[PDB]
């Protein structure tokens, strides 16, 4: 079956970046019908989407992080990474990667199926 | 942007009765596009509803979802002792996607 | 004055091709529970709407009833910039106009996107690009080829075949970039609607190709 | 007598118009379990129809098929006004008795409404009559600008030009307004099967229209 | 001899007419989970058909491929008794070879019918006749009218006008009787599948349709 | 030199049907839930494709954009043996870009075959080669017919009477052989996927229906 | 939830009108796809339709009371008016206002839910 | 106009037993548009079922209706204290709508 592993620093100071990569097994990211996004939870709230990314390099976000969030997919190791600028301790949370599902015709991005 | 809200804030029961959560949207969802998920405290969410009515692949019989144009509800036939944590509903059938708020329950 | 004539036509002749064309594209079940598209209907009315605006006004403006195509004939020396400049304006009005009036008698329950062009999700910004590019690339060396007055092997009428190439750009780019082919066309809805994702490829995309048939044609092919 | 030539044409091209057009309309699932509507079958097949009679008796009587049609051409001085009060009671009568053919050789499960033109529910008669116009108006224009004997670039078949007018109006406002774009094909079945609600933005919608169309271009673009 | 040549080429006409026109009809879901008829596709496979062998061969035998328009030329003293005799058993060969040919490369699994016109169940062999008298008198009214030497008014496609005469017939008549109108159409495939049900009104009523329009037209409208 | 033009519009010809054609083919419901193929949507985009190429090339190269209809134009003496093989070559690449760029810009999910032609399973090889045979017989015999200069009854677009011979070959063959009609379009998307199955009839069976057409006619019926 | 509350006089003599208000709250009159409409219950008798009306302004009324039924729309208040003129004795009864559904492609009147 | 009957005119039970309800059209209605209401004495009526057999969110399972051409059947699998009300039934194939007469459900 598919599962998915993050990988990150786990303490950033305020106004840093925020690396992480999730890496993929037992599935391959290009041959599939599957998107790739970030999901985060802050402690004590609901869950809050950031963003996708197709195998084409396509990649859609949050209105609300547009601006700060940026997703790069690496095919070759069969990964994917994320990229949080400026950050503050409002961006405490623990971030999971999952696999979107997704609709044929129009591409966008369908429930969360499954987790990291 | 499609809200959602989900109430009771917290459901308290026995175990064994019948537990309902209910999902309303602010806005008309296309084509019946929500989804819900179940998280143990301290873990990954989990799946089991897609398209208010399909059961995941592996999910207990005794979930079961439903609805219609802005009222969703899951129903859980007999509770158990793993099912008093929380439940989240998505909807995705108008970007961007949103989530709910939470519906803890707790044993009674 | 024959100016304001050709500007004139150019306005209306717009307005309802938008009207028209835009029309076919509403999805009559709604929201809650979407008919499936018919593809068929969405080409003919697009091209067939081409087809009757050239034939109309095709003696009296030009027939261009393109932003992209004004911008080829100035490149090759076929009008001067001055009036290119009011056809351009004229053809972007006449878009507002005609798709805010499909806004007033279409119901609320199935205005939805009022037929704004969207690229693909899964398709990148780099690839709908290209695809605009082609689909008008075709379009333009149609007309360039059909009004060629060098030809003496022209047969048949030269609006239905400017139509039938409007018709197979759609049936083949629809769900890809929705097919535009036209910058007013997608200039339109998006300014009632306020939807301007990615608006800028329908701009560089078709004024690309567009210059590349009518110089590939005039300087290369048939000098 | 030329003349009882042409009023005899214009009564038998209305009535082979309405009977194959009006056909092509019936739902054969019934109903009980009505069947997807087509939108293009009965599109192309009214389009088609007025492509068909106007090539048959296009010579004969001027292939009018429309009262609309016939007023525009009454104010712009092409016929007489004597010659035109013939025209429409023929085209009446044409539109009485193919529908009445129609109901006669229809099973009595599949009849339903018969091809009569509906405003849409939510749609109210201001803009059922706005639609009307603006979609006669297109046909009214092309019917001028392919039939001016001082143009030298019209090309190919204009009996095709005219039906490819009436198919795209029949492509956007089928479920608006019915798309009736003529008097006398909604005043046919509505004398038969006895639905009258809402027929006067059938005759004010398309005439107003017509009238325009005919003076504008008459008088402002090609004077 | 010029006479083998248009012999030869009404049974090739007919031959490929049949074969690409049936196989439109056929149902692909199989008898046991049947797939919705689609009419605008065999509307336009037989209409475009009939377009296109009359451009290949309307100069080589004169472009029947249709007994019921072979006996509309001889009344109206247009081909002699002698040379109309082989033009309809040319006919009705190759309709039954392209029929034929028809039954051997389809899977018996998918035959069906083998576009077999059939009367509508609850329709009167009477309603029958009648609606095969008109969506016939219709089509050789427009074939007399197009090839007319005296008319100038006769603009675009000749073959293509005659077809979409063929298409409007069957977008109207397809759930009424089959949409024949051709004699020679119907002949074919029942002589091979052996289905001979009021194959009377076939005959009796294309041809009674064709004679009142070549009759109609050549001494009454246009003498 | 004249030669490299109409080499290179063979080249740009081929590139935009193929890209255009196969485009309209995809199948947009995925490899999960397929959605129901729209035939007569396959069928107009082939056949208007070539009316359009034929349009804009047609006087540049000759508008063969077929590698059967080269090999018929050389055997009946009408290009050079030298000037048929680069017309050959060019289509050949031609057909492999466009297939190739077709591929670039399709997500994955829908790509399925790349719309390369297939002999159906319950159909003998030697009953598809037959199919291929003759809807390419019949496009063949009306390029001849209507390119024929001692003619002086051709109407109409001989463009578009070309387009609708290729649109009827597909609204008949689609489900039995995929409708190929042309080697190079079969080659094309072949090389791409590699999927190279019963691939020897689509070179024999339309050259072959080529070589009868050009050679009947142009031999037999109009020496 | 959308909820529906009228308001009238209660006591009107032989020959005048009948002016009710039905408020809406919880729901948009103009963003929806829902109808709005009337019904009574003569005492002692069955429910009996009355009219509808759209955001649009398009009415419907039962064809037995055409004639004198009259009802308006006010979107800016979210409110819904009926207008009964030459009222008898026998237009005694219970005045509902409903939410009426209806079917996008037509535009005609469905089922009633919910109620006053 | 189609001109809705319901019979019988009053229907008598004990609690538990299953009630079945008939509405019969004087003419074919469309595409099995019928709709049941349930109405408490002295309260404002209520939306049971839609299409003759889809169910209203947070309608008791008890409830559900079958039926097409020109008869429709509301039954109870079983009945309770509070089903003991009137009953309407709904027609809207064709305009203009029209409703049934009523069949009171009352304790044998």
């Amino acid at each position: 079956q598919v599962q998915l592993q993050e990988s990150g620093p786990g303490l950033v100071k305020p106004s840093q970046t925020l690396p992480l990569t999730c890496t993929v097994s037992g599935g391959y990211i290009s041959s599939g019908s599957h998107q790739w996004g970030w999901i985060r939870q802050p402690a004590g709230k609901g869950l809050e989407w950031i963003g996708r990314i197709y195998t084409s390099g396509s990649t859609n976000y949050n209105p609300s992080l547009k601006s700060r969030v940026t997703i790069s997919v690496d095919t070759s190791k069969n990964q994917f990474s994320l990229k949080l600028s400026s950050v503050t301790a409002a961006d405490t949370a623990v971030y999971y990667c999952a696999r979107v599902n997704y609709d044929l015709l129009t591409g966008r991005a369908n429930f969360f199926d499954p987790w990291g | 942007e499609i809200v959602l809200t989900q109430s009771p804030g917290t459901l308290s029961l026995s175990p064994g009765e019948r537990a309902t959560l209910s999902c309303r949207a602010s806005q008309s969802v296309s084509s019946r596009s929500v989804a819900w998920y179940q998280q143990k405290p301290g873990q990954a969410p989990r799946l089991l509803i897609y398209g208010a009515s399909n059961r995941a692949t592996g999910i207990p019989d005794r979930f079961s979802g439903s609805g219609s144009g802005t009222d969703f509800t899951l129903t859980i036939s007999r509770l158990e002792p793993e099912d008093f944590v929380v439940f989240y509903c998505q909807q995705y059938g108008s970007s961007p996607l949103t989530f709910g708020g939470g519906t803890k329950v707790e044993i009674k | 004055q024959a100016f304001w004539k050709a500007v004139t036509a150019e306005f209306l002749a717009m307005l309802i091709f938008v009207l028209l064309s835009l029309g076919s594209t509403i999805n009559w079940g709604g929201t809650e529970k979407p008919l499936p598209v018919d593809m068929v209907l969405i080409s003919l009315c697009f091209g067939l709407s081409i087809a009757t605006m050239v034939q109309c006004f095709g003696h009296i403006s030009g027939g261009h009833i393109n932003p992209a195509v004004t911008v080829a004939m100035v490149c090759t020396r076929k009008i001067s910039i001055a009036k290119s400049v009011f056809y351009i304006a004229a053809q972007c009005l006449g878009a507002i106009i005609g798709a805010g009036i499909l806004y007033l008698v279409t119901p609320p329950s199935v205005v939805g996107g009022l037929g704004v062009t969207m690229v693909h999700g899964n398709l990148t910004a780099g690839h709908g690009l290209l695809v605009e590019l082609i689909i008008t690339f075709q379009l333009v060396f149609t007309i360039f080829a059909s009004c060629d007055s060098k030809r003496t092997d022209v047969t048949g009428s030269i609006a239905l075949a400017i139509g039938f190439s409007v018709a197979i750009g759609h049936l083949f780019a629809i769900n890809y970039t929705g097919a535009s082919m036209n910058p007013a066309r997608s200039f339109g809805p998006a300014v009632i609607m306020g939807n301007w994702e990615n608006h800028w490829i329908y701009w560089v995309g078709p004024i690309i190709g567009a210059v590349l048939a009518g110089g590939l044609y005039e300087y290369v092919f048939c000098p």
